[PDB]
RNA sequence: GCAAGACUAAAACUCAAAUGAAUUGACGG
RNA sequence: UAACUGAAGAGUUUGAUCAUGGCUCAGAUUGAACGCUGGCGGCAGGCUUAACACAUGCAAGUCGAGCGGGGGAAGCGGACCUAGCGGCGGACGGGUGAGUAAUGCUUAGGAAUCUGCCUAUUAGUGGGGGACAACAUCUCGAAAGGGAUGCUAAUACCGCAUACGUCCUACGGGAGAAAGCAGGGCCUUGCGCUAAUAGAUGAGCCUAAGUCGGAUUAGCUAGUUGGUGGGGUAAAGGCCUACCAAGGCGACGAUCUGUAGCGGGUCUGAGAGGAUGAUCCGCCACACUGGGACUGAGACACGGCCCAGACUCCUACGGGAGGCAGCAGUGGGGAAUAUUGGACAAUGGGGGGAACCCUGAUCCAGCCAUGCCGCGUGUGUGAAGAAGGCCUUAUGGUUGUAAAGCACUUUAAGCGAGGAGGAGGCUACUUUAGUUAAUACCUAGAGAUAGUGGACGUUACUCGCAGAAUAAGCACCGGCUAACUCUGUGCCAGCAGCCGCGGUAAUACAGAGGGUGCGAGCGUUAAUCGGAUUUACUGGGCGUAAAGCGUGCGUAGGCGGCUUAUUAAGUCGGAUGUGAAAUCCCCGAGCUUAACUUGGGAAUUGCAUUCGAUACUGGUGAGCUAG
């Protein structure tokens, strides 16, 4: 199955994930197809907390890709 | 097998085996049944065993025990060499 | 839209399948100087056209035979 | 030279050589000594230099030198030995590290006490 | 780690002041041994070159005025081999940014050392943050004041004096009575003093 | 290769030099 | 707008010189180890050796909304729990690098293929039957495990019926499925099941080109090379077979043989190169050793099966059991590498309608100066230049503003108070939209009102209290190479990277005083690149220093006069695909800074396709006459 998910790669205490397409069989830090945002729970000051291509999520929720909890509360918090 | 599922896991194993052989089985001894006939050189008798073949391989190709593939190639061959003999 | 090669049929002798000889450039990494290289390839002819000696172009096809993979498609130089 | 003669045969290179060959490329090794003994130096060098022959957990058996002034080794002490060759005795190649498992420190040292295994006094 | 030890001993070996010792009447004329290298035999040594010496006091003369280490300050090197600019000004100009020595120009902190003491200790305020390491680069605008629970010790109001008649730069606009910062743009090789040649220094870490 | 041998052709080990051309002396049956 | 900026030499052959030429040294690097010393923090990293043997615990389950039985708490029963059977999972995730020199890997292309779960789209889900566990009864055995007799339900199994499309057709025809369960009022919703299609994913297959040595390995191959009939595969194919033909591969290195997982990358270098393939990502291979298959959508299956083996263990002697290269841990080996920790709170993964359960993945914590980065061990003034040490010409010099002394400060550690964020959500409360007899039920969407929900965790961070209080060593000092004296010793003891020092004034040994360099580290050993233009493509040589074959002739090969037409292979330019992310580089963004994390670019100099240009090289045609 294809899925959309939370690719955990930051620091320690400090997580960053990368919102990734993929195959659910992967790994979670691994093999993806695409890399579609990312999502910066912590996101002090002037940083970004959450860039999420919409195109992109829209094709890939057509193709059959199944969005986690988490990314699809994310894809709700953007379009908003 | 250490745990209780890996262990119900091989007794299922068994189970299916066999049922799985016999529905092989069949498949290969329908087919034995028209390729004698075929040698035999009788084109009513080898009309009337591949048309007996026919529904077996694919009723066993139906419950996934041989590809649809397979059936296809068996159902194909079978008929060209029954229409070579007559 | 396909991917096609020339050469020299150097061989005849089996039944319907040639085998041609395709010359290559390649340029040396270290030293840039281009080298020849060669390379044989097993291909059919299933009228057994091509003779020894005659200039060929083949195309690859799917497998026809172990170690036979392209298909004839002209002889440009009957020789 | 030519540039054909250089596509035809290449640029050879010379691999060399250990010079610690019985280390295995290990930094140190655990030796036994068989044989603590003094030799005499080369031509224009005098001294009774103690050295010992010790066998190593890599199988070899190779002659290594005691530094400093006052040793305690005997027959069948266990030692950690390293690279470094003394100069004037030809053929060894080793070291016996002071203040190793049986070597130990050498005594009434204070100046470059990490090479010899003495503790700071006090 | 600093260096914690005699210093006058370094102005002896670097001869010239290095600006150690902030002193009233210090002018180097304090230490009365001037003119004279350290140690047993130091006196009789004026010293001719090795041009290996002369790279190696370069660089010990700009890192003891300074107060840093080799590490950190080959880790200033290495940054300022890959700004565009020329290496040497880039050099001068990360060692002018720091915090300790911002400090000791704006006239807070008789030293650098003084002025160490006192960013450590959090007395100081950069853009609203209580800091504590004296290595922070200042960067254009950034202000830069006295916390607010340590303006009335005297060691701060005291080196105000010498602040003056001394200092407060052109690239540093500093008010003495809110004690506060606003450090503006780098300082150039025009702002500071011309016997530091840095190309010693970039000719050193090319050896 | 009849043989004498030729040809192809290493490594361990060892040393901190070996070498060319020229200089000034000294020596030369 | 940047994406770049880059290159040092010394010593040593001689009485001296220039050259040649080796050796050695100064740099960077490390999964290091060892010696002496050791305060803290943040980030990483941590069996490189025995793919050696493994005690003990844990690492894969889940679903009662598929199905019978059961069991019992609270009240004859309803809620709950679950040994069985049946679904799904167990083919992922995790470990390792033994094998593998090409069925691997990388790059660029292809057919002849399958593909559970997911997304759309169609057509359906009609009706029967016979069993088997559980269960009951007995029985074998020490156990493990079984047997017998009956009884059973099902979304388990098998017929029959009916097929939009599906398959086989000689084109007329023939052939082939399925299963119910749940929630609400037979109807509707869901969740399933069947048959197809095409999308995704995932995998299989094929081609070309690259991928370490060795010729003191030159011949190799007989299902071998090709064809045909047949068989076999999901699929092309000597994949298999019978017959026929004889081939095929090799000096552009076949076969044999030693070594080796491969790439993105990493280290070094001015580059070009050279070494390397820990940690992170991709691919492959393997699971005690050798075979084999089964079941499945997928395995020839790490914690599945069968059979052989060794080895260990239990045994009532008949028989049985096992597989840490999962996470901890042990013994061993080794110079050398950690806790038999916590939680599923987060991100994932499996099951489930959900509730929830599982998860040694992961997230965290422990240990270790193993690395990187940061901070600290106080700050000012202070001359009688105290005392003491050391040297001394015995007056002095030096340690040295150093110390005392006086004045301040409180980082970090200690002790007290607060204290984020990592938690998006779910549950209740009202509604809107749908579907539909229906405002039920179920999906989605809002709104405020409270419940909850953090392993880490005494969290980061903030603010107070105290008191200079709790916190410096290591190497070196003849030259290279920064920094020198005394005393002891006497070719001894010793030092030593090289040159070399030591035979009675040793700046070279040992100690001391002084000093230099680094600094919570500093040295040594080991290793790789460098310097080494010391394999020279960039970038060397061969009269005498090493180096022209004894001399010809010629095979493969390399390179070839001039003019012209053409082609467009090399070559050049553009476009279009691709060149994973990470890393490197540049701008900039967050951590108090920095390490570190991160956005976007640049780069990936390659290969492929396509279009263009023809000076030069090549091909082809035609000429010419200086070779
Ligand atoms: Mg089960
Ligand atoms: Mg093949
Ligand atoms: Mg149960
Ligand atoms: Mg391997
Ligand atoms: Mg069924
Ligand atoms: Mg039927
Ligand atoms: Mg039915
Ligand atoms: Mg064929
Ligand atoms: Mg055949
Ligand atoms: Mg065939
Ligand atoms: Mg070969
Ligand atoms: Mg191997
Ligand atoms: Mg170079
Ligand atoms: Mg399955
Ligand atoms: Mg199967
Ligand atoms: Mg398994
Ligand atoms: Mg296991
Ligand atoms: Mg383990
Ligand atoms: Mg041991
Ligand atoms: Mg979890
Ligand atoms: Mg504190
Ligand atoms: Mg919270
Ligand atoms: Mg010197
Ligand atoms: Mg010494
Ligand atoms: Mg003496
Ligand atoms: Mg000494
Ligand atoms: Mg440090
Ligand atoms: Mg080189
Ligand atoms: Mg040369
Ligand atoms: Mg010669
Ligand atoms: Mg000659
Ligand atoms: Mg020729
Ligand atoms: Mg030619
Ligand atoms: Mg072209
Ligand atoms: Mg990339
Ligand atoms: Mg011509």
């Amino acid at each position: 199955m294809v899925v959309i998910r939370l690719a955990r790669g930051g620091a320690k205490k400090r997580p960053f994930y990368q919102i990734v397409v993929t195959d659910s069989r992967n790994a979670r830090d691994g093999r993806f197809i695409e890399r579609i945002g990312f999502f910066n729970p912590t996101a002090q000051g002037q940083a970004e907390k959450l860039r999420l291509d919409a195109d992109r999520f829209a094709h890939w929720v057509s193709q059959g890709a199944q969005p986690s909890e988490r990314v699809a509360s994310l894809a709700a918090q953007a379009k908003k | 097998a250490n745990s209780a599922q890996a262990k119900k896991r091989a007794r299922q194993n068994v189970k299916a085996r066999k049922h799985n052989a016999s529905l092989r089985s069949m498949v290969r001894t329908y087919i034995k049944r028209t390729l004698s006939a075929i040698a035999g050189g009788d084109y009513a008798v080898a009309t009337e065993a591949y048309k007996k073949a026919v529904p077996v391989i694919d009723r066993m190709a139906d419950k996934g025990i041989i590809h649809k593939n397979k059936a296809a190639r068996h159902k194909s061959r079978l008929n060209a060499q029954v229409k070579a003999l007559a | 839209t396909v991917r096609t090669l020339t050469g020299k049929v150097v061989s005849d002798k089996m039944d319907k399948s040639i085998v041609v000889l395709i010359e290559r450039r390649v340029q040396h990494p270290l030293y840039g100087k281009s080298i020849r290289r060669s390379t044989k390839l097993h291909a059919h002819d299933e009228n057994n056209v091509a003779k020894i000696g005659d200039v060929v172009t083949i195309k690859e096809s799917r497998p026809i035979s172990k170690t036979k993979a392209w298909t004839l498609v002209e002889v440009v130089e009957a020789a | 030279a030519t540039t054909n003669q250089l596509i035809r045969k290449g640029r050879t290179t010379l691999v060399e050589k250990s010079k610690v060959p019985a280390l295995k490329a290990c930094p140190q090794r655990r030796g036994v000594c068989t044989r603590v003994y003094t030799t005499t130096p080369k031509k224009p060098n005098s001294a009774m230099r103690k050295v010992c022959r010790v066998r190593l957990t890599s199988g070899f058996e190779v002659s290594s030198y005691i530094g400093g002034e006052g040793h305690n080794l005997q027959e069948h002490s266990v030692v950690l030995i390293r690279g470094g060759r003394v100069k004037d005795l030809p053929g060894v190649r080793y070291h016996t590290v002071r203040g190793s498992l049986d070597c130990a420190g050498v005594k009434d040292r204070n100046q470059s006490r990490s090479k010899y295994g003495a503790k700071r006094p006090k | 780690a600093r260096y914690i030890g005699p210093k006058c001993k370094l102005s002896r070996r670097e001869g010239t002041d290095l600006q150690l010792k902030s002193g009233v009447k210090p002018f180097d004329v304090k230490t009365k041994k001037a003119n004279k290298a350290p140690g047993q035999h130091g006196q009789a040594r004026g010293g001719k070159q090795s041009e290996y010496s002369l790279q190696l006091r370069e660089k010990q003369k700009v890192r003891r005025i300074y107060g840093v280490l080799e590490r950190q300050f080959s880790n200033y090197y290495k940054e300022a081999a890959r700004v565009k600019g020329a290496t040497g000004e880039n050099l001068l100009k990360l060692l002018e940014s720091r915090l300790d020595n911002v400090v000791y120009r704006m006239g807070f902190g008789s030293t650098r050392a003084e002025a160490r003491q006192l960013v450590s200790h959090r007395s100081i305020t950069l853009n609203g943050r209580r800091v504590n390491i004296a290595s922070i680069q200042v960067k254009a605008g950034d202000v830069i004041a006295v916390h607010e629970g340590a303006k009335q010790q005297l060691r701060i109001k005291n080196a105000i004096e010498l602040a003056a008649q001394r200092g407060i730069p052109a690239w540093i606009e500093v008010d003495h009575s809110k004690l506060e910062g606003t450090f503006k743009a780098a300082p150039d090789r025009s702002d500071l003093p011309a016997e530091i040649n840095e190309s010693l220094i970039v000719e050193l870490y090319s050896k």
